[PDB]
């Protein structure tokens, strides 16, 4: 194994070592401003492993990051409900995962944060199968489902959105479904959605940012999966007005979804990108 | 020359008091500093330049005393 | 404890209050004054005992009266440096804040951004808003970023500015 694992105030002692400012936001940790490691063999003397030390250098400016927001439940996308929370908590809901996938140059990076721990290994990705890979077998082992028995279906965003903020205030109740099927929506579709909004088992968010000239980026197309008691869904932004794309889970449409959103990034070609 | 001295003792004595006089106006400005803000650098910083303009009180009292002493004794001189 | 590890809602209420610069020039200001009337003190002493060296009040034994006087007049010169020294440093001591102050996030900006970071997640229903909800995340560690490194900046400063040359009554020559 070439892995580490190390606690949020552990990830700040490699920052520190390293000097480096920041980390992908997904990861929360503390930032380092200018001013147990050494057991488990991540600090020789005084310094970085050398190889923990490259992970870390891409991390830190990465070229291109890919992330995936996964929740055993309602993916609640950092926000816990306490007036204990001190403020700038670095506490993430005790039911998140977060996956960072860096890469500068052709150094794929991965970052796992489930609780207060951060691991980062070295990854191997090829092709939006390799990435759409990982996302699917990390959310089967938060929660099997098979896909909902619905049809795809291209539904106009602005829409969908304000369809869907005024068909919350029922309790995605399906009674109150008329203005979705009167958007052309099938019936089983507006069933399984429904549920996927209502109570659902895990939820994953896949998007991903580019850098050039320290200027950020995000694609057009977020990727969300939900479970239903109904199967899974996937939503995402169609390559471009804009239109929403409602279709069941299957590994075609899914890998068809991670393609989208790594296609509508703002500077192009996502395998091979300078900053 | 008394008429020479005993003007050196009062010409001099005059400017000890003017010393004096700027030494107790300095006294609050230099002893009564507020934080600038309400953290531990803004504290730090202000308990030193009043621990030190309260250590100048002291020192000065205490020069004053001896420039005195001199004013006197030459004034005796005649 | 640790500035760093202060998140920027902390920073930068305990910056936007208190009294200000204001308390440290009027320290300054007051240096100034002393370092002042110190030397005045000093140079019409060195008028008086260097009139009597040279007219010889008291013959052979001038020296002795001069003598009297030195370890006070050299007190005068000596903490008149002292003052004006210390008056500088009152500044400087000020402008430290005025430049700590002039970095520090403002309190309402940095809880603008959590306020909105609570409106994108109320609405992101489809999970559309997500790269907002992050970004929206970025911004508040570059804001905790900046706050750290104003506070450390400060603490750097005001160690330069808390530098006073050690103050000393007269003793014999």
């Amino acid at each position: 194994r070439t892995d580490i694992t190390v606690n949020v105030d552990g990830f700040w002692m490699l920052q520190a070592l390293l000097d480096i400012r920041h980390v992908a936001p997904e990861l929360r940790c503390r930032p380092y401003v200018s001013t147990v490691m050494r057991e488990q063999g991540i600090v020789v003397n005084d310094a970085v492993n050398e190889q923990v030390a490259a992970r870390m250098k891409v991390l830190a400016a990465p070229d291109l990051e890919v992330v995936a927001l996964l929740s055993r439940g309602k993916l609640l996308y950092g926000v816990i409900d306490d007036e204990n929370q001190p403020p700038g908590s670095r506490d993430i809901p005790d039911n998140e995962f977060r996956v960072v996938l860096a890469r500068r140059g052709q150094h794929w990076v991965s970052a796992v944060r489930v609780g207060n721990d951060i691991t980062v290994d070295d990854v191997t990705v090829s092709d939006s199968a390799s990435i759409a890979a990982l996302v699917m077998d990390g959310l089967e082992s938060i929660h099997h489902a098979d896909p909902a028995a619905i049809n795809a279906v291209n539904v106009p965003m602005e829409e969908m959105l304000e369809a869907t903020k005024s068909w919350q205030e029922s309790g995605f109740n399906v009674f109150s479904g008329g203005d979705l099927r009167r958007m052309g929506i099938s019936a089983a579709t507006v069933a399984a959605l429904g549920q996927a909004l209502s109570d659902p088992a895990a939820e994953v968010a896949v998007y991903a940012r580019q850098y050039r000239d320290d200027a950020k980026g995000p694609s057009a197309s977020v990727l969300s999966l939900k479970d239903g008691s109904g199967g899974r869904i996937a939503l995402y932004q169609q390559a471009r007005e804009a239109w929403l794309a409602i279709c069941p889970a299957t590994p075609q449409l899914v890998q068809v979804g991670v393609k989208t959103v790594l296609d509508t990034l703002p500077y192009g070609e996502w395998k091979t990108h300078s900053r | 020359v008394p008429e020479e001295l005993t003007a050196a003792a009062a010409q001099l004595g005059t400017i000890g008091a003017a010393m004096a006089a700027q030494n107790a106006a300095a006294a609050a400005p230099t002893t009564a500093i507020a934080p600038a803000a309400l953290d531990e650098v803004s504290a730090l910083q202000a308990a030193l330049f009043t621990a030190y303009g309260t250590f100048y009180q002291q020192v000065s009292a205490e020069a004053q005393a001896m420039h005195d002493m001199f004013v006197n004794t030459l004034g005796i001189s005649a | 404890m640790d500035f760093g590890a202060l998140p920027p809602e902390i920073n930068s209420a305990r910056m936007y209050a208190g009294a200000g610069a204001g308390p440290m020039m009027a320290a300054g200001a007051a240096w100034n004054g002393l370092a002042a009337e110190l030397g005045t003190t000093a140079a019409s002493y060195e008028s008086v005992i260097t009139r009597l060296t040279t007219e010889s009040w008291m013959g052979p034994a001038s020296m002795a009266m001069v003598a009297a006087a030195q370890p006070y007049l050299a007190w005068l010169t000596y903490t008149a440096e002292a003052a004006a020294h210390a008056g500088s440093q009152a500044m400087a001591s000020a402008a430290a804040y005025e430049a700590a102050y002039a970095m520090t996030v403002p309190p309402e900006v940095v809880a603008a951004n959590r306020a909105l970071l609570a409106a994108l997640v109320a609405t992101n229903v489809l999970g559309i808003n997500t790269p907002a909800i992050m970004a929206t995340e970025a911004l508040y560690a570059e804001m905790w970023a900046q706050d750290a490194l104003a506070m450390y900046g400060y603490a750097a400063a005001s160690g330069a500015a808390g530098m006073l040359q050690p103050l000393s009554p007269p003793s014999q020559t």
